């Protein structure tokens, strides 16, 4: 078990830990999250009370470093910072005062949720599409917009995901033009899967990464990305059996855990009702589709 | 973005652009077989594109041996037209390669901007008007060439005849949609208005007759009326 220590709280706000949430008031005496389970992945998340704009972020592995998080009154906002010396960062965590001004992360046994929506991300990707190498953590927010967007402005602060775009050159072979629109199967197998990612975890791992910057921080561009990725996959005639079945268990827990109330604004109809309804692989997304008609009926 | 009637006079400027029609690409007849069913027969079609500046039309006629052994043959139509304008272009010198591409139907965008990549600085545009390049078949020596092919071929014709001597462009223009517009609705009518004084000829290397200023005057209105007269009978006005 892992410890995320708070320096304070001096800005009321609304903290999120994986797919956790709970409020701080101003000035409480609140000092962080005690008892987050295995991290291969966590995010941490912050919502202002005084402000709701820009919700903003940390992705971060507890086993490549030790993690705090301490208000700065300039920038206005809780950062993120290592603490090399773990001495001193073992001393404070174990001090049971501070524990008691701590919340405790709240698994239930049961539930496998968290890694279900994250089992295909990794930090060493994540730090690719988010390009900021002197810290092991990575920063996303509401605004940041993607490499492509920006194609159509400060590279930095940008999400870099791979680019899909279903009338680019990359994606159609010149004079396959009709087959390679209408079947996407060579731009997913031979250009993206081959070409780029090299196996469909890291495809899968960009796109659970993606729908999660969606939820948790209401950034769009994040959310174009899932669904094309979904509809890259969906489109092709051509996908080996095992990627289509794990795809199906992949969007029925993101679909399970998405806010019923977010629905308007995170799921685009013309994509969902493409794959459901009338791609290649309509039939194999069983599970999804049955949860998707229950629960979100409206948009279909 | 979208042509419409504000940005109308923009057809006329220097910036190269084309109409493309694809209303007569795949076109059959429609018949009953000896079990009883019924059966359509694909006929020659042709892709109708219309630099509107210059009158220079390009009828690629597509010959129906295109869609021997396929499938989803009105699909397949708007993904062949879509390359034969792209060869089109790229038949073309640069200084004569169009600016945009207007098509007549939105169905042809997706075909033809995939089919144009290689051109990323020709914009593909549909448009808000209604342009009646479906009667393109009226205009006899247009059908002619286009039901005497025996293989895929593409012939050259200015559409405006010499008529650019005397007017404009855009009077041209409209002097064609209001000829075309009478074809498409009452074609026999229009016909029999053209060819009424058959001392007024078509020269062999016009499409329409020869007419004054002055006869041209008086064939617009009576294809004004003809549309109008047309209108009253289907709306009971
Ligand atoms: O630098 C470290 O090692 C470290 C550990 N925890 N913090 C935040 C914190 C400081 C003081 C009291 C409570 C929390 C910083």
């Amino acid at each position: 078990m892992n410890t995320v220590p708070f320096t304070s709280a001096p800005i009321e706000v609304t903290i999120g830990i994986d797919q956790y949430s709970f409020n701080v008031k101003e000035n409480q005496p609140f000092h962080g999250i005690k008892d987050i389970p295995i991290g291969h992945v966590h995010v941490i998340h912050f919502q202002h009370a005084d402000n709701s704009s820009m919700r903003y972020g940390y992705w971060f592995d507890c086993r490549m470093g030790n993690f705090y998080i301490q208000y700065d009154p300039k920038d206005g906002l809780y950062k993120m910072m290592e603490e090399r010396d773990g001495a001193k960062f073992e001393n404070i965590v174990h001090n049971f005062k501070e524990r008691q001004m701590m919340v405790s992360y709240p698994k239930i046994d049961e539930d496998d949720t968290w890694y279900n929506l994250t089992e295909f991300v990794q930090m060493d990707k994540i730090r690719k599409i988010v390009r900021k190498d002197e810290n092991q953590f990575s920063y996303v927010d509401s605004s940041m917009t993607t490499v492509q967007e920006n194609e159509l402005s400060d590279p930095a602060h940008s999400l870099n995901y791979t680019v899909i775009n279903f009338k680019s050159r990359e994606a159609i072979r010149p004079g396959h033009e009709m087959e390679d629109f209408l079947d996407k199967s060579y731009y997913l197998n031979t250009v993206m899967l081959q070409g780029i990612f090299k196996n469909s975890s890291n495809y899968f791992g960009e796109l659970q990464f993606a729908f999660l910057n969606a939820m948790f921080f209401g950034n769009y561009g994040s959310s174009l990305q899932w669904h094309a990725m979904i509809e890259l996959i969906c489109s092709s005639a051509t996908v080996p059996k095992h990627m289509l079945d794990k795809l199906d268990e992949i969007l029925y827990y993101q679909i399970k855990t998405l806010p019923e109330q977010y629905s308007d604004i995170l799921l685009n109809e013309r994509v969902w009702n493409i794959c459901l309804y009338s791609s290649f692989q309509k039939n194999s997304l069983h599970n999804t589709e049955k949860i998707m008609e229950n629960k979100y009926p409206e948009l279909l | 973005g979208a042509m419409n009637s504000s940005n109308y006079a923009e057809l006329f400027n220097n910036d190269i652009k084309l109409f493309v029609d694809d209303t007569n690409v795949y076109r059959v007849t429609v018949h009953k077989t000896f079990e009883g069913n019924v059966a359509t027969k694909a006929i020659n079609g042709c892709i109708f594109t219309l630099n509107p500046k210059t009158g220079h039309l390009f009828l690629k006629i597509i010959h129906t041996s295109v869609w021997a052994g396929q499938k989803r043959l009105s699909q397949l139509a708007k993904w062949k037209t879509a390359e034969e304008v792209s060869a089109l272009v790229r038949s073309l010198p640069k200084e004569e390669q169009p600016k945009q591409i207007i098509v007549t139907r939105k169905a042809m965008l997706d075909p033809l901007e995939v089919h144009m990549l290689d051109f990323p600085n020709i914009a593909i545009r549909p448009t808000e008007l209604r342009l009646p390049f479906s009667a393109a078949m009226s205009i006899d020596k247009l059908s002619d060439v286009v039901m005497k092919a025996t293989e895929p071929q593409m012939v050259l014709f200015n559409i405006y005849d010499d008529w650019l001597d005397r007017i404009s462009s855009y009077t041209a223009f409209s002097r064609l949609t209001l000829l075309l517009r009478a074809l498409k609705t009452n074609e026999e009518s229009a016909k029999m208005i053209l060819l009424s004084d058959p001392t007024i000829t078509i020269k062999s290397y016009h499409l329409w007759p020869s007419f004054t200023d002055e006869q041209w005057i008086t064939i617009e209105s009576q294809m004004r009326d003809l549309i109008l007269t047309e209108y009253g009978r289907k709306y009971n006005v």
